[PDB]
């Protein structure tokens, strides 16, 4: 879902003159994620084991708790739609890292335009 | 020491009583004639090898408060009693109550850690906020305003117009960098014994503090009164020149401090 | 050359050091309070502790007339010679660490539980009749952590311009009066930041001196330590 | 063990009559900061099983929850619809539901914030 | 999640201006295996002192070279940021070891007795 | 003209300073991974994409905007020379795809060439 990232981009409040998300306020999210998905690449089976099922639930918890501060994280969840498809992933690791690999290609560009300038 | 500052102290002896509200609640404690007791929560479930009343602490309904209590409890096979079970207690003065609008439930000081309380450092630095500002206008400003939105704002406005003046020249007045307000350095006060706070429907204890003036970010006079702050205050002890703004029909028509200079060190 | 300055640092106040994000985040309220991530006590970092001699020693030692030290690389070569810069490459001989919580079973038999607590304050803005909630977080102040710095002098030379920038046994004295007058007001001047709200005093107790590695003068780390237990 | 899924729904049982919450999370702060000081060192535990030192220790967190039960109405309803009071009671048996537990009570500040402002 | 991010702050006292700083460290419980091999030594010279072969008088210097070479290490820093509390390590459980070799028995248990120099 | 027009943006981005603000040393996280996408394009046979590899010309792609944010002389490097354009139509075959890893190799080459670059 790569294209998305440019999509919601689309969405998110500029109209004050500057942006209300950095990855600093996503940042708790970052040392989370990151550290899931590269104990889900050793994973040999496909199906997860239950060590990190949990983790994954770790996270949901987390997600909606970070979504309940300033309104510059209520934009980005739903625009994003993370929890939509964050719930499916209990079963198998496939789209875990596509979850992921979506969220990646997100924080890739979500601060990164222009926040220099703050534009 | 240093150059740009010096250290300084001041008198604080309450001659009524002192209540900083602090978001915490007492609730059934024993309101009785001669005993109020306050006890230790943690020795009631050493009995277990118990479940006499602390199944009914959960337990309550449309009912008064204070009623049922503390009447029963003791009547069991418990033996409760000071220096047995333990805990603490702050006594009645003089009324029962029989007065008509009993003692309802207590509000709560700020203690440290162990039930040793102390006046807050926060607000005896507000208590001087309430001072220096306030004093030297004697036009005197004044608070004018219809609605609640324009009744109180001149304590805003006012506030950073001769009281941030440290003045660098890169960054703006009317904010936190220039203040020349936080040249003194209040420190909290230390914790007491248990029965300094008194019960009331609304005592001469010696507190002392330490303040430390400083002229670092300001690029003497500071320092230079039978104010009333600590409790209920009233209405003209906050700000300088509070029944507009809620409806009352009469606007158409308990913590006694001091304080003097002592530069002593 | 290494001589080992032992210590222990108990707090007297509330102690906010460092609120960031939140390594936990959860039991917390949105300032919280930094901790030791594998088991979270409440630490101090050695960052402020060093970011508050630097900054309290642009007043007495120096900032006379007018001086801002308006960047701490202007600082007086004293300071470099115990810090360092990059105005001279030296590598530094204030090496601090990093100091976690100690009395866990200690603070518990003493009456505290909490390990820190949210003291609620007050805002009273005057804008439309109100009293602003905020609920900044405290430390236990019957806290005790624990202390230690080496100082080290590099005797053949710390330095390329000239062929000896070494200390001897002259040149500790004046950096122990530094450390004198650099932990002195540290001693009635909040620890952490958030100042003029009664925060962070602290009481150095046994700021004794060993001599990790080397031979030193038997008079000199004893009177050294006159410096050390004024303040 | 699915009960951060109970979390979603269980929160909507709060009684909200104004239209705004009323057991709002400023009143829990003596609830939630305390569960986490008994929770870093349950993990910190090598042994699966208890020791009496651990067993006893939960039980201030017990009584506390029935003092706030007494005290607010709302906390009342809180814990006897999530069950509180009924999972603390075998809680001294093994630290699993005492970790399950509060990574179940961790779930329930979530929600409660999500339809909360919290402007700061 | 195995890396703090540990955070600190930059204030210029021309204006006390906040800039942050995040230095991310290890978790300080994070024990690490560590090994290394010491050997008979046995010269290859450039120098004219052609098979010069170090014996254990030569050797049991080296232990010494290892106990103050880590000695001063355990007090000294390992990691950047420096002089701010970085690092403070603790070796721990030095043993040496004749993996390979004919080293005699009286030997390797007093070339332990550097390693609890320390 | 694609393996000499790398020449007048490599001579177009500005350094006043002296030296050049692009480092080739900032390079070195995207160049050497696309040498591992065009070790194993060259030994695919077929001339669509292999199904394991689009991915991977995607993978690749959010590196670039990701060390594009987290710089600012690659901030308007990449979008000055385009790739993220000759990478948008690129997911058809490698019939693109080796044109990219010898556009790169003109701009790496130029880049080292218009230096000093002391080695």
């Amino acid at each position: 879902y790569v294209k998305q990232a440019e999509q919601v981009i689309r969405g998110l409040p500029k109209k004050n003159g500057d942006f209300e998300l950095t990855t600093t306020q996503l940042r708790v999210l970052l040392s989370l994620t990151a550290q899931l998905f590269d104990e889900a690449q050793l994973s040999s089976d496909q199906n997860l084991s239950p060590a990190l099922r949990d983790k994954v639930q770790y996270l949901r918890v987390r997600f909606v708790y970070q979504a309940g501060r300033e309104k510059a994280v209520r934009v980005f969840v739903e625009r994003a739609g993370l929890l939509d498809e964050l719930a499916q992933i209990g079963d198998s690791r496939d789209r875990l890292l596509k979850f992921c690999h979506y969220m990646e290609a997100l924080v890739a560009y979500k601060k990164f335009l222009d926040p220099k300038e703050t534009s | 020491m240093s150059q740009y500052l010096k250290p300084f102290e001041l008198t604080l002896r309450c001659l009524g009583p002192v209540f900083i509200g602090s978001g915490e609640k007492r609730t059934p404690y024993v309101a009785s004639t001669s005993m109020v007791y306050f006890p230790d929560m943690e020795r009631l479930y050493a009995d277990v090898a118990s479940e006499s009343f602390e199944e009914f602490m959960m337990n309550t309904g449309k009912a008064q408060p204070d009623e049922r209590f503390n009447e029963w409890i003791a009547e069991n096979g418990v033996k409760v009693s000071p220096k047995n079970h333990g805990g603490y207690g702050v006594k009645i003065g003089s009324i029962v109550p029989g007065r008509a609008h009993q003692l309802n439930d207590i509000h709560s000081f700020i203690k440290d850690v162990l039930g040793n309380p102390y006046v807050p450092g926060s607000s005896v630095k507000g208590m001087l906020r309430s001072i220096y500002l306030q004093s030297l206008v004697h036009q005197p400003v004044r608070v004018p305003g219809h609605q609640t939105r324009e009744h109180r704002q001149y304590g805003e406005r006012f506030e950073r117009k001769e009281l941030r003046k440290s003045g660098r020249p890169n960054t703006r007045p009317q904010d936190a960098v220039n203040d020349l307000f936080q040249a003194i350095r209040v420190t909290d006060s230390p914790g007491l014994r248990t029965s300094d706070l008194l019960i009331c429907q609304k005592p001469g204890t010696s507190i002392s503090l330490r303040v430390v003036v400083d002229t670092s970010p300001t690029a003497e006079r500071f320092l230079e009164p039978i104010v009333y702050l600590g409790g209920g205050a009233g209405y003209r002890s906050k700000t300088f020149v509070l029944d507009a703004q809620f409806p009352k029909i009469k606007h158409v028509a308990m913590g006694q401090c001091e304080l003097s200079i002592r530069r002593a060190e | 050359a290494k001589i080992e300055i032992t210590g222990t640092i108990t707090v007297v106040t509330g102690l906010h050091i460092g609120a960031g994000d939140g390594f936990s985040a959860i039991g917390a309220v949105d300032k919280p309070v930094v901790r030791d991530p594998l088991t979270k006590w409440p630490m101090i970092p050695g960052t402020s502790l060093k970011g508050k001699v630097r900054t309290l020693l642009s007043r007495q030692y120096g900032a006379d007339t007018e001086t801002f030290y308006r960047k701490p690389n202007d600082d007086p070569a004293q300071i470099r010679r115990l810090f360092g810069d990059t105005k001279e490459y030296k590598t530094g001989r204030l090496v601090f660490r990093d100091t976690k919580l100690t009395n866990k079973d200690d603070l518990e038999a003493r009456g505290a539980k909490t390990l820190t607590e949210v003291k609620f304050e007050n805002a009273i803005n005057r804008v439309t009749a109100k009293a602003n909630p905020r609920q900044m977080e405290r430390v236990i102040p019957g806290s005790e952590f624990a202390f230690s710095l080496v100082y080290e002098v590099s005797f053949g030379t710390p330095d390329e311009e000239q062929k000896a920038s070494l200390p001897s046994s002259d040149e500790i004295i004046e950096d122990f009066n530094a450390i004198a007058r650099g932990l002195k007001l540290l001693e009635l001047d909040y620890l952490g930041g958030s100042g003029t709200r009664g925060y962070g005093q602290v009481k150095f107790s046994d700021l004794k001196a060993r001599a990790a590695v080397g031979t030193l003068d038997r008079s000199l780390l004893e009177m050294l330590n006159h410096e050390l237990a004024a303040v």
